[PDB]
């Protein structure tokens, strides 16, 4: 019943400002406060501000100066607005129904988080470099070959193994950002006799400006 | 605010396992304590409210227990539904969350499948030259590498992640990487990677010598 | 009179008498705290009480009691029933019959800057350390110790 | 004050002053009772009565009173009508001619 | 949650202090009435008044306010405040001072069973004739009515 739905720009650069849409169904909001939680990449969350029933706000005193909220009860919404934006405040935002006893509240349902990124960076494609071991040491019955695909922003990036026979022997280690620039790592397993004469390739492709490559196996 | 701190900070469990996560506040908490089920992409469910209300519609399985500036939550029996990251946080002074603690199920140990990838002269051609290690379907998760060449131990530019259990087998899978200059990499021959796990006493390790 | 009605609920549509007028938390109340001595009705040396006849002038600003004059037909100020708005608890500290509070709680002034006027009327007996040597010749000094009984020096700021 | 004032209201919304601040009715109310003398106003050797100026300093932990201060701007304390809340009915046992318990409701600090 | 607050919305969500504790209105309600005496503070024989310092001891039976400690956690007395209940407003006939009530209103005590107990404590100065023949060596039939 109870559902909320955070909504916003998956990018910002910094310094610009943040605007975030907590759509909410299932209750009223003249009845039901609504907070809002981030959570730091690497950290715990903390709590920004609420959004109370009667219409008032209350934020985070480290926050206060940078936040406001507000509200529209005909459409079920809650508006979380920042500014002085900084690559600290990348995180995944929640919007949370609160409970209450008395005085006391707590986060009762939580929405589903939209993540935020912070940074200057521009879209860019990433570069296909093939993987291949440095000498066939073994006649393993299956060795591990893989692509490198790094210089790429922002996420996701899509990896695959000749299309759809990737097959399950295929892994994608997370990403890890390297001078503001993400860089990724994807696997294939295959037999020791195949991968020198089969044009087994990984294909990538980066919805940020729709690009693809393709890149074989070689040594 | 009251510092709250969390232990395990890793758990590994067989389904039907009984377990039970702390959570430790600085100051007495006064039971206005409250755990939530977070699940990767899934909004953070609340699971118990003031130590022990059971939130409606959770299963009985889960339960509270705790005073002063100790908690506990209890599962008694793990499902396989139940393996996700838990949270304790307290709002009785401030908003506070501990780091969380992530349950897992327990896996039969694994060895790494260890291996090297020199950087290819398609990637040398334009001037990179990221070396690339990897250490697939290992378990636990418990696991160190550390980068030589020449013999000679490197620590700049290395990085590294690693996978969440796999769906099927529950076991990790790592990479690892080491990012140099055209110049820096041809200034040495030797690249050897090195990789301890618990399956063995001794480091398992993996070289080459010069471009494929 | 439509436009002071008007104005009057919208003063204190969501007023709370209860709640000192601070903006921040850690602001202060200022209360200029003025005596005006009507009569002094006795001094009676078997208490060593003086009764007397005073108005305060009690005089201090609520935030919450603003408003714009030309938005409200040019009404520059408004007089209130005392108990509707909040009013520092100011009391007579030495009193030695009990009686802390004034005598009747007259209307306060309040000014569309939010400053707030009040001049209640008071009936107190103090106690008063008689001087008993000089008699007949003795002169008095009597003492009237006003305070807010409940607030701090941190929430209310009294001044003469 | 709006924080101050939706404090106010939240917390007095459902209030009960009949019912004991305790969260199990087994739970007894612990109350610090500290006797100030003010002023010995009088001692009537022939009536036998002795009036005096005090203050009944009575301190109590109410369970249902409590806030977290992040949620209303910090406010650690406020002050109340002791009208509102359950209070101590101290009584003097001993009393002569003058009132057997408190008639100056002055506001609490909570 | 405090058993006390179930309690007292099971007992006064629907209760009438105006009405008597009678099923008929032609049944009386019986009171047990026990007067304690603290202490005579005086007897002022120019005024002919009597002051004394009185518990005013009374018990009745308030079929309305019945329950049982087995449904209520074991609570065996609830403390009200006595304007929720209904009283006998016993006062004083008597007095001089025109002071027919009690000097304190205190909480009934709402036992189990559906007995309500009132204890209040009463400052009463009240009309006594002085038969001042025998003086110093009187005695006084003072009465409290
Ligand atoms: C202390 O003061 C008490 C109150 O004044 C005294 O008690 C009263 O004493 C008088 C003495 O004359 C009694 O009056 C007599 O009562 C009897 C009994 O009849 C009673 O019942 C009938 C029928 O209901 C009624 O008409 C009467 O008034 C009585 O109530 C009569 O036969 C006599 O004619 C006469 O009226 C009072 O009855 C009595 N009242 C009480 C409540 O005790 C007490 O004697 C004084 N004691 C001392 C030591 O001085
Ligand atoms: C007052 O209430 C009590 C509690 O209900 C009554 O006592 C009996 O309680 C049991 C509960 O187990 C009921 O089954 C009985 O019907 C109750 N009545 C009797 C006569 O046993 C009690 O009767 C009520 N009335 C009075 C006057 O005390």
């Amino acid at each position: 019943e109870v559902q909320l739905q955070e909504s916003g720009p998956g990018l910002v650069q910094p310094s610009e400002t943040l605007s975030l849409t907590c759509t909410v169904s299932g209750f009223s909001l003249t009845s039901y406060s609504v907070s809002w939680l981030r959570q730091p990449s690497g950290k715990g969350p903390e709590w920004m501000g609420r959004m109370w029933d009667d219409g008032g706000t209350v934020y985070n005193s480290g926050l206060k100066s940078r936040l406001s909220i507000s509200r529209d009860t005909s459409k079920n919404q809650v508006f979380l607005k920042m500014n002085s934006l900084q690559t600290d405040d990348t995180g995944t935002y929640y919007c949370t129904r609160d409970e209450r006893i008395r005085a006391i509240n707590w986060f009762a349902y939580w929405g589903q988080g939209t993540l935020v990124t912070v940074s200057s960076a521009e879209t860019t494609a990433p570069s296909v470099y093939p993987l291949a071991p440095g000498t066939a040491l073994k006649s393993n019955s299956m060795v591990t070959l893989g692509c490198l695909v790094k210089g790429y922003f922002p996420e996701p990036v899509t990896v695959t193994w000749n299309s759809g026979a990737l097959s399950s022997g295929v892994h994608t280690f997370p990403a890890v950002l390297q001078s503001g620039l993400y860089t990724l790592t994807s696997s294939v397993t295959v037999p020791s006799s195949t991968w020198p004469s089969q044009t087994v390739t990984c294909n990538v492709a980066h919805p940020g400006q729709q690009h693809q490559r393709w890149t074989r196996k070689l040594c | 605010d009251i510092v709250i701190t969390q232990s395990p900070s890793l758990l590994s469990a067989s389904v039907g396992d009984r377990v039970t996560l702390t959570c430790k506040g600085s100051q007495n908490i006064d039971n206005y304590l409250a755990w939530y089920q977070q699940k990767l992409g899934e909004a953070p469910k609340l699971l118990i409210y003031k130590t022990n209300s059971l939130q409606t519609g959770i299963p009985s399985r889960f339960s509270g227990s705790g005073s002063g500036t100790d908690y506990t939550l209890t599962i008694s029996s793990l499902h396989s539904e139940d393996l996700a990251t838990y949270y304790c946080y307290q709002y009785i002074n401030g908003y506070t969350f501990g780091t969380g603690t992530k349950l897992e199920l327990k896996r039969a140990d694994a060895a790494p499948t260890v291996s090297i990838f020199p950087p290819s002269t398609e990637q040398l051609a334009t001037g990179g030259a990221s070396v690339v290690c990897l250490m697939n379907n290992f378990y636990p998760r418990d696991i160190s590498v550390k980068w030589k060449i020449d013999g000679t131990e490197r620590r700049d530019g290395v990085l590294d992640s690693v996978t969440d259990q796999d769906s099927k087998d529950s076991t990790y899978s790592m990479s690892s990487t080491l990012s140099l200059t055209k110049a820096d990499y041809e200034s040495h021959n030797l690249y050897t990677c090195e990789v301890v796990h618990k399956t063995s006493s001794s480091p398992v390790v993996k070289s080459f010598n010069r471009n494929e | 009179s439509e436009a002071e009605g008007r104005l009057r609920e919208k003063l204190f549509s969501g007023y709370d008498s209860s709640v000192r007028p601070a903006r921040e938390v850690g602001d202060r109340v200022r209360v200029s705290v003025g005596l005006i001595l009507a009569q002094l009705i006795s001094l009676n040396e078997k208490d060593e009480e003086m009764s007397t006849k005073v108005y305060l002038d009690l005089e201090w600003t609520d935030y919450r009691l603003s408003w714009d004059p030309a938005e409200h037909d040019g009404i520059d100020s408004l007089r209130i029933t005392a108990e509707s708005v909040w009013l520092p608890d100011v009391v007579l500290l030495n009193n030695n019959d009990g009686n802390f509070d004034v005598a009747l709680d007259i209307s306060v002034v309040v000014s569309s800057d939010g400053s707030v006027r009040w001049q209640p009327p008071g009936i107190y007996r103090s106690s008063c350390s008689i001087q008993v040597t000089y008699f007949p010749f003795d002169w008095q000094n009597c003492t009237m110790v006003f305070s807010s009984y409940s607030y701090d020096s941190s929430e209310v700021s009294l001044q003469t | 004050s709006e924080h101050e004032t939706r404090l106010v209201a939240k917390l007095f919304k459902d209030y009960s002053s009949v019912v004991r601040p305790v969260e199990d009715h087994r739970q007894v109310v612990e109350v610090t009772v500290g006797l100030q003398l003010i002023q010995l106003i009088n001692v009537d050797e022939v009536n036998q009565i002795v009036t005096t100026n005090v203050r009944l300093k009575q301190q109590w932990v109410d369970y249902n009173l409590k806030w977290n201060p992040d949620d209303y701007g910090g406010v650690k304390k406020i002050h109340i009508p002791s009208e509102k809340i359950w209070r101590p009915d101290l009584v003097l046992y001993n009393n002569a001619d003058g009132d057997f318990a408190i008639v100056k409701f002055t506001k609490v600090l909570l | 949650k405090n058993e006390e607050l179930r309690l007292y919305h099971h007992l006064f969500n629907n209760y009438d202090p105006g009405s008597r504790p009678v099923r008929e209105p032609e049944d009386t309600v019986t009171i047990s009435l026990k007067v304690t005496l603290t202490n005579l503070i005086s007897l002022n024989e120019k005024e002919e008044t009597l002051t004394t310092s009185v518990w005013i001891g009374i018990d009745w039976q308030d079929y309305r306010l019945n329950y049982s400690k087995d449904d209520f956690g074991g609570i065996e007395t609830l403390r009200v405040p006595s304007e929720l209940v209904w009283l006998p407003e016993i006062v004083l006939e008597n007095n001089i001072d025109g002071q027919f009530g009690v000097a304190y209103d205190a909480n009934v005590l709402v036992y189990e069973g559906g007995s309500v107990t009132w204890l209040p404590p009463a400052i009463y100065r009240s009309v006594c004739a002085v038969e001042v023949t025998y003086f110093p060596f009187d005695w006084q039939n003072c009465s409290l009515i």
